[PDB]
């Protein structure tokens, strides 16, 4: 019981046996897609550590545990033995296919603790290896193209604005991280100012966009140029023609400015191409400049009801006092309906997720930080994220297809710093 | 898919 040393995923879940979501549960991550071949007795080539040697040389190893990108190997030939058992990111630089030393021309040392274990390593290495599963064809140039993202430094973008929701305003991606963009205003009012967010966040849209959609945007008075508009995420194409949303029209939504909460929500704006503007009630500016933007088919929308029928906390209007809170009563004081059941129809996915899995999370109240994290609830769709160390108090509510989450080890992968649970 | 593996310490033939 006495832990001595810094934080790290592999001692945290042998320790506590826990598991982690694989990397197919994120299909915007890295290799998420490519994934399917990844699996435990995969056997790998990787450097032998084992060596008295003061060069390098690699071994066979199988994957006896498989967090996320991080993956517990054993080289071949201590068969039950765990004593030399280590992590490593399978997506490292250092591990290869198994056809890979050899046909490249280098030799395959045995650990100098099994070097005598087995005396004919041609006929052991035969008899393991054959039919063995491995790494796919091309697979390292997968991990290297997985690492490469269309969004260039120095493009513009429409975001919207922090500190005035209602309207939108352009953006400069400075940096670009395992796909995530720090985004620095254009002209910017504080000095380190800037935006994180995902690639293909719904966040951030291509420059015309506010005004073809009749979103509010600032108006404004260096080698940047335009993001070209076919690298945004595609937008799920809905039809308005008919019976749709209108303003005045009651329901429940993640409040933006604070993702631990759902709140009753009102339909203030109908704008084009889905596009809707969302306010909070008893927490509205009276010129609507609290308005967030939520697309019609957003998964943090809700239909009347959904809260209390899933028996999820639902904030209240602030300064209201008939508690505990009942919509028959709240709609009939304000003289309103409840938007339709109908129009928040969408799939629910099988996301793979369990409660209890480990993952990386970017706290959204803070997008900088990249923490240690853990799925608590499952609703459908919906999870409640909560930060390890920290108080529950925090969790919050994230959609299960996010660009937001990511796998274990995606941070080590990618280069991000890791928040590690609280003391 | 299945190749011939190479093995330096011969081949062997292995499944990717």
């Amino acid at each position: 019981a006495v832990s001595m040393e810094g934080f790290s995923w592999g001692n945290y879940i042998n320790s506590n046996s826990f598991i982690a979501a694989p990397v197919t549960c994120f299909k915007h991550a890295p290799m998420g897609t490519c994934w399917g071949d990844i699996s435990e007795n995969v056997r790998v080539e990787v450097p032998n550590t084992d060596c008295s040697l003061p060069t390098k040389v690699f071994w066979i190893a199988g994957i006896v545990k498989l967090a996320g990108y991080n993956a517990l190997l054993r080289y071949e030939g201590f068969e039950n033995d765990s004593g030399l058992d280590f992590w490593c990111n399978i997506c490292g630089s250092d591990i290869h296919p198994v056809g890979w030393c050899a046909a490249s021309g280098k030799p395959l040392v045995p650990p100098r603790t099994i070097q005598h274990k087995y005396t004919n390593w041609k006929a052991f290495l035969v008899k393991r290896l054959t039919g063995a599963k491995t790494l796919p064809p091309d697979f390292s140039q997968k991990v290297s193209e997985s690492m490469q993202y269309p969004f260039k430094p120095c493009m513009r973008v429409e975001v919207v604005d922090k500190r005035h929701l209602c309207r939108t305003r352009v953006a400069v991606v400075e940096s670009v991280i395992g796909g995530r963009l720090r985004l620095v205003y254009e002209e910017s009012e504080d000095r380190t100012d800037d935006f994180w967010c995902h690639m293909h966040s719904p966040l951030i849209h291509h420059i015309g966009w506010s005004r073809s959609i009749g979103h509010r945007f600032k108006r404004s008075d260096d080698g940047h140029f335009d993001t070209p508009p076919h690298l945004f995420a595609k937008v799920k194409e809905v039809d308005q023609s008919g019976e749709w949303f209108k303003e005045g029209m009651k329901l429940e939504a993640i409040d933006p400015l604070n993702l631990s909460t759902i709140c009753v929500a009102t339909i203030r704006k109908v704008l084009a191409d889905g596009f809707l503007m969302i306010g909070i009630d008893g927490s509205e500016a009276a010129d609507g400049s609290d308005w967030f933007c939520y697309h019609a088919t957003s998964p943090s929308i809700f239909p009347v009801g959904f809260c209390e029928i899933n028996m999820i906390e639902l904030t209240p209007p602030r300064g209201y006092t008939k508690l505990p809170f009942k919509w028959f009563d709240y709609l009939r004081e304000t003289g309103s309906i409840a938007a339709p059941v109908k129009l928040f129809n969408k799939d629910v996915p099988n996301h793979g997720f369990r409660v209890g899995m480990k993952l990386e999370a970017v706290d959204l109240m803070e997008p900088r930080l990249i923490c240690v994290a853990t799925v608590t609830r499952i609703i459908h769709r919906l999870l409640r994220i909560h930060f390890d160390g920290w108080e529950e108090e925090y969790d919050q509510w994230v959609d299960c297809e996010s660009p937001d989450l990511y796998p274990v080890g995606w941070c080590q992968l990618t280069g991000y710093q890791l928040q590690p649970p609280a003391s | 898919e299945q190749k011939q593996v190479q093995i330096k310490t011969f081949s062997v033939t292995m499944w990717s």
